[PDB]
């Protein structure tokens, strides 16, 4: 399989280094050139720098220049993207791209793309969500529906899950993207709608993972 | 009784890159036949015996990890792109570290070699072209951009690096025997 | 653990040659993985890299000091050397030796420096050799019942840089401050060093300041006492 | 540094009808070195449409690519639901090998009102000081929803968060999620707590309100 | 030619603050940095390398950070002893280049102590007379020093000469030399250098009577 696979979710404080990995799986590595992409949640990409197959040459942008370094290792399959000096702004998913080769010719673009790595700038520490219940009521009830949801409130960094009933229950589900609270911790909201005949003889139970602070709570949404 | 110049061979006091790899055509001569010294097809103790229509003396420079390169049946990217021996090799190798001599402070970038080429090379073939090698689709035509590069590369011989990457000068003598008058007999 | 001992004359006329020596202890100079280096700093000013050598011969010179600059090196005495030429008063600086490591593969990092020369000061003037004299500052008399006193030694009239100044023999570093040379007008250099010491120990503790000035091959040994009336 | 600028920002197309996205340079690129892209949700950018107008492997016959100089165009002749994503064109023999700003294609629809929920803060909440009220709009297209919240008919400004799913993948709407935070001093002095919707799908305005 | 620009030139911090300092080349280099810590006539010492590597044998407090064009210097909390000029140095191209250094001073006000000592007999053989005045252990750096003979202001015949940090106290000494001749230095009675600091609410004048004991 042709694949592109990057590290993981990584939380840097503001002006320490991010190496993010780039491993290649299928095709002639050493004949592969390598571009790097980022894209900041909600925006455009944006180019980083690219490097040539066979040596170490690499081009960035005048942006990245100063501080990014793109290299690659022939021996592992592997190329790198060393972001120093790191800041607010360089929060983002960070993308690595190669064109498939054998051992002799090569595609004319990009087509192999790695699944993103997200670095997340911040000084906060790590911290644990709190799961409060949004219970349903007459005041959240509409032709024979009811929603109710959980309140998965101040924690940092993202990501989090929720699935509802140990993911018996998808239909009718929105878990909204998180918001950045002032006080620097994120807040997310998951809610779900459900026949009102069922609030009595159905218990629903929302499962809130945060792997950054190893933080699962499964809480029960009762009427109120 | 001309004398064979194994002397301007061995003792030149600057070699070529491995891609221009330098040969020397020895003929109607007579020759007194921490070294790497790896002969093929032949015995070294009957050179001094033997009569040979042509004595092909082949100079050049690669680093310490690719002396194992230059021999026949090997492959690589000095093997297969810029100096390859047949697989029926009748001759010698030979090669020392020339540290001393070749490698400067703020790097010796002069000696080169072929990093990209479509096919390998055929027995004793030189290519010495450097057009932009074309590792993609779209035709280069002489831009230096993606899948479009530089076909030549330098070694950059430092003092301070390791063996594997310090320089070695490599002299191959082939001893071709075909029809002919044998002229360059041992003594 | 290896050391280097820096030596050589202290004061060059000018169009001269420069020339200091290296002295490696603890260790080969024949290093496969070190260079040997020159690093000068003029006086209130920063650091900047004469050249480097390996013991093989090979060598790398700073462009900005053109053609005159030759690195040697005396592997039987486990010594490198440098000779600067044509020396003006902007060669006025304090040289150092060093040790460089160099990189082992392509592309990695080395080339620090690591350890150093003690310093030499090279002053570059036509102007004549003098040594100091060494006149004593003794304590005042009235001073305090026991509280503290200062005293020190005012060596004056001396050239080129420096004189090496220590208080009983290298007994007395407490409290002891070792002044600046400033230059006279006369061209000569003068300098103070001064001590503070309890003033219970002035008839009982002597003090002598040992002022070195190797330029002149002076050594005066000056004893400090409390001024007779 | 060569732009490169995308039109419309975002195009809201009935399924089976044709596309039609603009990418355009600064200054001429080279046709072999224009690349167009497709970045669904959560997933990877794939290459579509390199060298302007030569599919990529495995990219559908309906996705086209043309244009040469300053002006390219992507089209995509029957549009399904299934290509709902953001499109973007990168220019790559000049560096930098800038991108443009993307074009979101969505999926039409029919107009749809919000459905309007309201969830006061819990009591183990309550307990921690701080009290969040929750208005939930659900299952509403177009997604331009107005949410204003009134505490004892006081307008609140500046204290409220809102949120809005991605478009979903079956029925195509959209859902919103409004957020006041008060504390729980504020929170006690107060009894009505209403947020008021506007929507392009209501007569007039929704309220949907809770005594404390 | 990498050039190298240190910022600030010159900075001053107390003890337990925590100090950053700033190296910015001309190009990027990676993590070819290497920083040093020179005091007052010694030989510059090896502090980091690689940019963030620190050298065995160097306090803990101390720590390098960056890549590419911006590098740092970081001491967690200073100690009166890092009184030095500290460098940065590229260690990527030839040929080696440093920073032009940052200057770290130390703490609170302390007035100085303040001594006059007379030409010794010995001197005024010679026809000269030097009159020194001593100022001990003291911060700031600034200080007056005011040369008096028989109340006549002096000036254009002393020259001052100012100690590095003190490695211990982080303190300051200045010498002032009174150069007179031996015929001048007779025809005066009343010899006095006035003192003026921060630490001093009013002048500190050390004098002595010419002859008298």
């Amino acid at each position: 399989e042709v694949q592109l696979v990057e590290s993981g979710p990584e939380v840097k404080k503001p002006g320490t280094s991010v190496k993010v990995s780039c491993k290649a799986s299928g095709f002639s590595f050493s004949m592969s050139a390598m571009q790097w992409v980022r894209r900041a949640r909600g925006q455009r990409l944006e180019w980083i720098g690219w490097i040539v197959p066979g040596s170490g040459n690499a081009n960035y942008a005048q942006k990245f220049q100063e501080r990014v370094t793109i290299t690659r290792d022939e021996s592992t399959n592997t190329g790198y993207m060393e972001l120093s000096s790191l800041r607010s702004e360089d929060t983002a998913v960070y993308y690595c791209a190669a064109p498939h080769c054998n051992k002799t010719n090569c595609y004319d673009a990009f087509d192999i793309w790695g699944q993103g790595t997200m670095v997340t700038v911040s000084s906060a520490s790590t911290k644990g969500p709190s799961v409060f219940p949004l219970a349903p009521s007459s005041k959240s009830t509409s032709g024979g529906t009811a929603a109710l949801g959980c309140l998965v409130k101040d924690y940092f960094p993202e990501p989090v899950t929720v699935s509802w009933n140990s993911g018996a229950l998808t239909s009718g589900v929105h878990t909204f993207p998180a918001v950045l609270q002032s006080s620097g911790l994120y807040s997310l909201s998951s809610v779900v709608t459900v026949p009102s005949s069922s609030l009595g003889t159905q218990t629903y139970i929302c499962n809130v993972n945060h792997k950054p602070s190893n933080t699962k709570v499964d809480k029960r949404v009762e009427p109120k | 009784t001309n004398l064979c110049p194994f002397d301007e061979v061995f003792n030149a006091t600057r070699f070529a890159s491995v891609y221009a790899w330098n040969r020397k055509r020895i003929s109607n001569c007579v020759a007194d036949y921490f070294f790497t010294f790896k002969c093929y097809g032949v015995s070294p103790t009957k050179l001094n015996d033997l009569c040979f229509t042509n004595v092909y003396a082949d100079s050049f420079v690669i680093r310490g990890d690719e002396v194992r390169q230059i021999a026949p049946g090997q492959t690589g990217n000095i093997a297969d792109y810029n100096y390859k021996l047949p697989d029926d090799f009748t001759g010698c190798v030979i090669a020392w570290n020339s540290n001393k001599l070749d490698s400067k402070v703020s790097g010796n970038y002069n000696y080169l070699y072929r990093l990209f080429r479509k096919s390998n090379l055929k027995p004793f073939e030189r290519d010495i072209s450097t057009e932009i090698y074309q590792a993609g689709n779209k035709p280069c035509n002489g831009v230096a951009g993606f899948n479009c590069y530089f076909p030549l590369r330098s070694y950059s011989f430092r003092p301070t690096y390791g063996v594997g990457h310090q320089p070695y000068r490599v002299v191959v003598l082939s001893f071709e025997l075909l029809h002919a008058p044998a002229t360059v007999c041992g003594k | 653990q290896v050391q280097l001992q820096e030596s050589g004359p202290g004061l060059v006329k000018p169009s001269e040659t420069l020339s200091l020596t290296c002295t490696v202890f603890g260790g080969s100079i024949t290093s496969s993985n070190h260079y040997w280096v020159w690093i000068r700093q003029p006086p209130g000013k920063g650091l900047e890299w004469i050249g480097s050598m390996y013991y093989s011969g090979s060598t790398a010179y700073n462009p900005s000091l053109t053609n005159r600059v030759t690195i040697s090196v005396d592997t039987s005495k486990n010594q490198f050397s440098l000779k600067l030429s044509s020396v003006t008063a902007a060669d006025t600086a304090v040289y150092y030796c060093a040790r460089q490591i160099g990189p082992k593969r392509p592309s990695q990092v080395a080339d620090w420096f690591d350890p150093w020369g003690q310093g030499t000061l090279v002053t570059v003037s036509s102007a004549s050799t003098k040594g100091p004299s060494v006149f004593p500052l003794a304590p005042s008399s009235k001073s305090t019942s026991g509280g503290t006193a200062a005293l020190g030694c005012l060596v004056k009239d001396y050239f080129p840089e420096p004189v090496t100044v220590s208080w009983n023999s290298g007994a007395l570093t407490s409290g002891v401050h070792t002044f600046p040379a400033v230059l006279q007008s006369s061209g000569l250099y003068s300098l103070s060093s001064v001590v503070t010491v309890p003033s219970s120990s002035l008839g009982t503790q002597t003090y002598i300041c040992n002022v070195n000035h190797k330029p002149s091959n002076t050594k005066v040994d000056k004893k400090v006492e409390p001024k007779s009336c | 540094a060569i732009r490169m600028t995308q039109s419309p920002g975002t195009l809201s197309l009935s399924p089976g009808e044709r596309a039609t996205l603009s990418c355009r340079a600064s200054q001429s690129v080279r046709s072999s070195y224009l690349a167009w892209y497709q970045q669904k949700p959560g997933q990877a950018p794939r290459l579509l449409i390199y060298g302007a107008s030569t599919r990529a492997t495995g990219i559908p016959d309906r996705f086209s690519g043309s244009g040469s100089g300053t002006d390219f165009i992507l089209t995509i002749n029957r549009l399904e639901p299934e290509d709902l994503a953001v499109y973007y064109c990168q220019q790559f023999g000049s560096s930098p090998w800038t991108f443009g700003q993307g074009t979101k294609v969505d999926i039409k629809r029919t107009v749809a009102a919000p459905s309007v929920f309201i969830f006061p803060p819990s009591d183990e909440q309550l307990k921690s000081g701080t009290a969040s009220v929750v208005c939930l709009l659900n299952n509403f297209y177009p997604r331009e929803a107005k949410v204003q919240w009134k505490v004892d008919n006081a307008l609140q400004s500046g204290n409220s968060q809102e949120s809005v799913t991605e478009q979903d993948s079956k029925d195509s709407t959209y859902s919103l999620s409004s957020t006041l935070t008060l504390s729980k001093a504020d929170y006690e002095k107060h009894k009505v707590y209403a947020c008021e919707v506007t929507h392009q799908g209501l007569s007039s305005p929704v309220t949907k309100s809770f005594n404390r």
